[PDB]
RNA sequence: AUGUGCUUGGCUGAGGAGCCAAUGGGGCGAAGCUACCAUCUGUG
RNA sequence: CCUCUGGCAUGUUGGAACAAUGUAGGUAAGGGAAGUCGGCAAGCCGGAUCCGUAACUUCGGGAUAAGGAUUGGCUCUAAGGGCUGAGCAGCCGACUUAGAACUGGUGCGGACCAGGGGAAUCCGACUGUUUAAUUAAAACA
RNA sequence: UGGAGCCGCCGCAGGUGCAGAUCUUGGUGGUAGUAGCAAAUAUUCAAACGAGCUUUGAAGGCCGAGUGGAGAAGGGUU
RNA sequence: AGAGGCGUGAAACCGUU
């Protein structure tokens, strides 16, 4: 049923917002009311990484401006000062 | 023989036409689509069909869909229709030359 | 940041929000049904 | 037709493919609607 | 404006349809204020770089006056520093500026952001304040 | 139907008779199943519990000097 | 209880026959 506690006590262990809960385990969950550590330990709760931001797309175009490219007169909005 | 499973092309994009409601709009028609096509009124769509059909946002959902319906026997639930329709996703390189095929199992 | 007696005040307030004990309403000449009830967001204490 | 090109910023590691920016912006544009902005009709 | 960490479920509901009238946005051939009390609102301008800038003036200004050109992508050239033994050799290092060639169905501040301008009259010098809830003014200071 | 008091005649007494007072108090209509439940982009699929928008998972989105994390005043157990 | 946590129980208004 109802897993907020549950969900709230993981994220607080993790130390995490980013709980991921087995959608399978949703009975070995729920009477975990103190446990979620040990719900961690054996995989039933985890921890989901961070969603990715590269910044692949920021250092290729950095390197283009190195050799000197989106710089010319219609890329400039604030004055040489 | 009511546990036929069969495999057919939804145009999408006519289905919705002149309509934040596009991807709404296209699990509905599919629903309606399977309904009509296999007289269930119990119709369950696979989560990769969704995931499909939301693929390009709410707003461009993509023009055609090459789905799987297969009529369920029901023998799980004692609801008062026993059969179902389950639909699933089917990714295809291209939709040129599809016709609408039995599929044996 | 409380006083005390603002915390004294509280506690007396807070004491007297609970429902009528269930057998005075068999007591020979009870004419009460229900309890002077108060909520925090409904009705504010005189301060 | 959000049809097909082009394009800014960002995002999906890159590409192919795309999405977001309360319709991103712009070109051309089916259908339908529509203009004395009709080379249609108006009487014994 | 877009994203990550973190957060949320669209702000007292939902479904079908897409008539009028409305509220909020967009476009419109030719004309261009003929509309209206009045260009109301809304549309023209808008960033940077390089040129250029009048009357008048309290000489401070006016002034981004006005007016013109340019702006993408890509490949280069030149210049601009620190450590080693009127000038020679290595290792390290962050970003600019300028000048070119090539290249696009002339498109390039491509979204976003972002001053319309000029010639005058009246009043108040200016900046500031003011009738909370119809008057921001020439009123008050 | 109601369940505990009441009336005639001779006198006496009065806070003694309502349709109005934009009357006072209380109750109830038509309006009317009507106006309306339209500010801040947006929801979808599957499963679980359950007699019958919640929770979990997966998508798609939004906030992006925050719709984040903490306090002061105020509240007083929320 | 045609007294059901309430004596009698009018009118306005409503349902039904």
């Amino acid at each position: 049923s109802m897993l907020r506690l549950q969900k709230r006590l993981a994220s607080s262990v993790l130390r995490c917002g980013k709980v991921w809960l087995d959608p399978n385990e949703t009975n070995e969950i729920a009477n975990a009311n103190s446990q979620i550590r040990k719900l961690i330990k054996d995989g039933l709760i985890i921890r989901k990484p961070v969603t990715v931001h590269s910044r692949a797309r920021c250092r290729k175009n950095t390197l283009a401006r190195r050799k000197g490219r989106h710089m010319g007169i219609g890329k400039r909005k604030g004055t040489a000062n | 023989n009511e546990v036929v499973t069969r495999e057919y092309t939804i145009n999408i994009h006519k289905r919705i036409h002149g309509v934040k409601k596009r991807a709404p709009r296209a699990l509905k028609e599919i629903r309606k689509f399977a309904m009509k096509e296999m007289g269930t009124p119990d119709v369950r769509i696979d989560t990769r069909l969704n995931k499909a059909v939301w693929a390009k946002g709410i707003r461009n959902v993509p023009y055609r869909i090459r789905v799987r319906l297969s009529r369920k026997r029901n023998e799980d639930e004692d609801s008062p229709n026993k059969l179902y329709t389950l639909v699933t996703y089917v990714p295809v390189t291209t939709f040129k030359n599809l016709q609408t095929v039995n599929v044996d199992e | 940041h409380k006083t005390f007696r603002i915390k004294r005040f509280l506690a007396k307030k807070q004491k007297q929000n609970r429902p009528i004990p269930q057998w005075i309403r068999m007591k020979t000449g009870n004419k009460i049904r229900y309890n002077k009830r108060r909520h925090w967001r409904r009705t504010k204490l005189g301060l």
